[PDB]
């Protein structure tokens, strides 16, 4: 994350972080139940296995609440394609289940229809993530999260030097320099609704990090809803 | 704005209508009160919820 402020107690606790073999980590996640991370699937190449961690906000100094996770099942879309990130989203089902508390719960899972005209129709969501503070910079030790003002559909593929699909959508600023990065992949964008917090995207990618006239792209999470529901009931 | 479209037809949540009319629901972990539009939690820690 670039710019925006770190993640208090409490404040992010559907943050998931994936961890390579080396404990390192290279992508985020959003805790969707006790068994199962939304991540985005061009996250799953990253490494050829990993784990996942909870309850963390600080890489380097245990708070207590921490707790590493194996994955049992990965669930990715098969409509998923490297060449342009198209259906960027993928289910992990663990192993073992999470134990929820102060800085470890679920987001909600919105209705599609409900979350489009009223969710994606307010001012900004919240994206978060331990992913670099600046575009050349390296990986954040301290969990961070961004404010992201709802990007209109129309200036986003006007912008953009790839193609925007259906399952995208923008967010982010024009040329205020906040914005996700490198490292924040899979991650939670939630929109906020009278103090409770429902997943609205995964973070994707984007053409550098807060680039002027450049958006944070985000995989739509309301266009597989039904999908997600799918993957999870089995 | 009417219905859904006036303030989430004061939904706490999910807002929908069926004959012009507002009829409100909520996510896995909520049960709806006995006003029909608020979302009552069923557990310690239910979706969505930041506990600070
Ligand atoms: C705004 O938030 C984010 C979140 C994650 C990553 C980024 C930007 N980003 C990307 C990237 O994304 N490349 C895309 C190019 C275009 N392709 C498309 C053509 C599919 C995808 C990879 C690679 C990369 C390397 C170092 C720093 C930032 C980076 C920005
Ligand atoms: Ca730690």
């Amino acid at each position: 994350i670039v710019g925006g402020q770190e993640c208090k107690d409490g404040e992010c606790p559907w943050q998931a972080l994936l961890i390579n073999e080396e404990n390192e980590g290279f992508c985020g996640g959003t805790i969707l139940s006790e068994f199962y991370i939304l991540t985005a699937a061009h996250c799953l190449y990253q490494a050829k296995r990993f784990k996942v961690r909870v309850g963390d906000r600080n890489t380097e100094q245990e708070e207590g609440g921490e707790a590493v996770h194996e994955v049992e099942v990965v669930i990715k879309h098969n409509r998923f394609t490297k060449e342009t990130y198209d259906f960027d989203i993928a289910v992990l089902r663990l192993k073992t289940p999470i134990t929820f508390r102060m800085n470890v719960a679920p987001a909600c899972l919105p209705e599609r229809d409900w979350a489009e005209s009223t969710l994606m129709t307010q001012k900004t969501g919240i994206v978060s993530g331990f992913g670099r503070t600046h575009e050349k910079g390296r990986q954040s030790t301290r969990l961070k999260m961004l404010e992201v003002p709802y990007v209109d559909r129309n200036s986003c593929k006007l912008s953009s030097s790839f193609i925007i699909t259906q399952n995208m959508f923008c967010a982010g600023y024009d040329t205020k320099q906040e914005d996700a990065c490198q490292g924040d992949s899979g991650g939670p964008h939630v929109t906020r609704f009278k103090d409770t917090y429902f997943v609205t995207g995964i973070v994707s990618w984007g053409e550098g990090c807060a680039r002027k006239g450049k958006y944070g792209i985000y995989t739509k999470v309301t266009a597989f809803l039904k999908w997600i529901d799918r993957s999870m009931k089995t | 704005r009417k219905l859904c479209s006036l303030d989430n037809g004061d939904c706490d949540q999910f807002c929908h209508e069926e004959q012009n009319s507002v009829v409100c629901s909520c996510a896995r972990g909520y049960t709806l009160a006995d006003n029909g539009k608020a979302c009552i939690p069923t557990g310690p820690y239910p979706c969505g919820k930041q506990t600070l």
